[PDB]
């Protein structure tokens, strides 16, 4: 499944 | 003169804490992280001794800024007309934690501890110094490769440590805790440790355990790796959904799966070397 970095805000 | 002390060198990343490019100081050859924020983006501004505005995360900085190595060091800043320029250390070789989980996968419990110690300790010196970071996730924290020293990053969201309520957060959502998901409330030491808890399962399995809101409030924890019980125990304690449930300080580093941790040098030696 899809790891991904996540924006702040 | 900012373009006469430092040599810039290509854009390392950008985002909502602004742009950030390599540096080299030119004096002594320091390796240095050039980060630009508009002044337009910032929402808290903050007043030095001499009363100059600047954003609050410099204030932040300045006030954690010490040799202690584990979290990131202001050097020096400026001001532009639309924009602030902090100058930041560098630690060379780097990998931020998140890439090193997305190349390594889940990672043995003993590197997880060694890691997750050392985040502890770095946290524990931002509150020791009056600073809530509140974006404490594995893409903030960088590996000294040679070294085996954690450094915590981006205090671009950060605020002044208080004992009373926080209504406002600008971090990192699948991160932040289920109190603030459902009342726009919390307070900062009970959010930084769920912060922690899902850091820690991001460590011990490989990716965080939470997407959704409905999973944040939800309330269960599946461990999609194999864990110890121990190490389970003690996340699933960071993330009570009661945030007086949730363990202090104190408590995650008396944890029995916290003891006999390595030391920084060992680690890269076993594990990064
Ligand atoms: C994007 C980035 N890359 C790097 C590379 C490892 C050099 N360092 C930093 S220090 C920082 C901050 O806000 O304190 C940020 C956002 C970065």
């Amino acid at each position: 499944r899809k790891r991904r970095r996540h924006p702040s805000g | 003169p900012l373009e006469s002390q430092y040599q810039v060198g290509p854009l390392l990343g950008s985002g909502g804490f602004g742009s950030v490019y390599s540096g080299i100081r030119v004096s002594d050859n320091l390796p240095v992280a050039i980060k630009h924020v508009e002044k337009d983006r910032i929402s808290d501004w903050g007043e030095l001794p001499n009363g100059t505005r600047v954003p609050m995360e410099v204030v932040l900085l300045k006030k954690v800024s010490s040799g202690f190595s584990g979290v990131i060091r202001l050097l020096d800043w400026f001001e532009r007309p639309d924009s602030f320029v902090l100058i930041l250390e560098r630690p060379e070789p780097v990998q931020d934690l998140f890439d090193f989980i997305t190349e390594r996968g889940a990672l043995q419990e003993e590197l997880a501890r060694s890691f997750f110690w050392q985040v502890l300790e770095a946290v524990r010196h931002c509150h020791n110094c009056g600073v809530l970071h509140r974006d404490i996730k594995d893409e903030n924290i960088l590996i000294d490769l040679n070294r085996g020293e954690l450094k915590l990053i981006d205090f671009g969201s950060g605020a002044l440590l208080k004992d009373t309520v926080y209504t406002d957060f600008d971090g990192t959502r699948v991160y932040s805790p289920p109190e603030w998901i459902r009342y726009h409330r919390y307070h900062g030491r009970s959010a930084a440790v769920w912060s922690l808890g899902i850091l820690l399962y991001d460590m011990v399995c490989g990716d965080i355990p939470f997407e959704h809101d409905e999973e944040i409030i939800g309330g269960q924890v599946f461990f999609r790796q194999r864990v110890s019980s121990e190490c389970q125990h003690l996340i699933r304690w960071c993330l009570a959904l009661r945030p007086s449930d949730r363990p202090t300080f104190e408590e995650i580093q008396n944890h029995p799966w916290m003891q006999d941790v390595l030391l920084p040098q060992e680690t890269a030696e076993i594990h990064l070397h």
